[PDB]
């Protein structure tokens, strides 16, 4: 009917939506990982000057720095992972759930079309009896009529077919609706504490070197 | 006096690897504002995907679409201040090392001259023993003040990631809370 129209039209909208959003992602996630190892060799080159260095006081310093870094570039090793497996593999496959309910709206109209491919024989059989009717034979006259009762019943069974079909999607479909609420509320702090312990290991970490600044004399 | 020809020695490979720090703190900072650039290009793609969902759903949602705006701005801080207490320091002592390197050479033309007029004048003399002096003084005031400077803008920045980090806590726990008890 018509609220089948509807939940397909906004759905591969919604699904374009949700995929035009996937592709950031996949690129936030390349980018961060393209700073960690632009962190890390930024890290490996503060070493070396550390250690190519004739005061002492800035050669501890520097090394002290350089290994900082090292433990950012793993912090962003992990923030980047923890974007792919925990927000991007979230998307991939729930545009892959929206694909379900792409396949079971043309499972729907799939049974449709089957229940006209049966109607579409038995306006056959109701023909091919007026011919058999008209001219002289009794042969085909026991012949097609009873196969006129057996499509009067296949249209009836293919159409009963295509009626519980189209409920099992509307079931299906509030099935996600449920699930949607509860869920994304939790899937959705499920990802922000990653930033968190990001961001607190970042302070955690920083205010540890400050002490090591001030020991410059 | 090996001293002049020792510090040269030391000018040579300090210049290279600060050359070395300086182009991959850039590329840093270079690759810094493109995550930044992404959290603003994230909150457009999703702005659009509150535009047809649930009503109960949409406040869920674009609560944290303000936030990511929001984090736009304070990465942006951290990508611009690196700029300028890491390649700016580092750049510095580029330029000045290599006027430093071209004070060498000024006391070398007065030391073949030395040379030029010892093997005969008391100006490539006196020329020399004052920019064996000048240049000297010069060279060293230019060490403390280049360790201090690499003191102090060591110390600017720990107090601004402190705060920046503070921040972001302060600012995504005013999130997670709310959504933990909504
Ligand atoms: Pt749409
Ligand atoms: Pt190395
Ligand atoms: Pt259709």
């Amino acid at each position: 009917d018509i609220w089948f129209e509807e939940k397909l039209q906004e759905v591969e909208c919604e699904e374009q939506r949700l995929r035009k959003l996937h592709a950031v992602v996949e690129t936030l996630v390349n980018h961060r990982k393209e700073l960690a190892l632009n962190t890390a060799q930024f890290a490996k080159s503060l070493a070396m000057l550390g250690s190519s260095e004739d005061n002492t006081a800035l050669s501890r310093a520097l090394s002290q720095l350089a290994e900082v870094e090292e433990k950012i570039e793993q912090l962003h090793q992990e923030q980047a992972n923890n974007d792919f497996f925990l927000l991007a593999e979230l998307l991939s496959d729930y545009i892959r759930l929206l694909a379900i309910v792409r396949a079971a709206f043309d499972q729907r109209m799939k049974t449709w079309q089957r229940w006209q491919d049966a109607q579409a024989t038995l306006q056959k059989k109701r023909e091919a009896e007026a011919r058999l009717l008209w001219a002289n034979k009794p042969d085909k006259l026991q012949q097609a009529k009873d196969e006129i009762l057996e499509w009067e019943s296949r249209v009836t069974q293919y159409e009963r077919d295509f009626e519980r079909i189209s409920t099992v999607v509307r079931k299906e479909v509030i099935r996600f609706e449920k699930e949607k609420s509860k869920d994304f509320k939790n899937h959705v702090i499920k990802y922000l504490e990653t930033l968190l312990y990001s961001q607190q290991q970042l302070a955690k970490y920083w205010e540890a070197f400050l002490p090591e600044a001030k020991a410059i004399s | 006096d090996d001293f002049f020809e020792q510090e040269k020695n030391f000018l040579i490979n300090y210049y290279n690897r600060i050359k070395d720090s300086c182009v991959k703190a850039d590329k840093m900072t270079r690759s810094h504002k493109n995550v930044a650039d992404d959290y603003i290009h994230t909150a457009a793609c999703l702005h659009s995907l509150a535009l047809e969902e649930p009503t109960v759903i949409k406040k869920y949602l674009l609560k944290v679409a303000e936030l990511f705006e929001k984090l736009r701005k304070v990465e942006g801080r951290v990508s611009s201040d690196e700029d300028l207490k890491l390649t700016e320091l580092l750049r510095y002592y580029m330029l000045n090392i290599e006027a430093a390197k071209d004070l060498l050479y000024r006391r070398t033309k007065a030391l073949i001259d030395y040379e030029n007029s010892n093997k005969a004048q008391q100006e490539c003399c006196q020329k020399f023993e004052q920019l064996s002096e000048s240049a000297k003084e010069e060279l060293i005031n230019f060490k403390r003040k280049r360790v201090a400077a690499f003191r102090k803008n060591l110390i600017e920045m720990s107090e601004l990631e402190i705060k920046h980090a503070r921040n972001n806590v302060s600012l995504l726990q005013s999130c997670i809370d709310l959504f933990k008890n909504n």
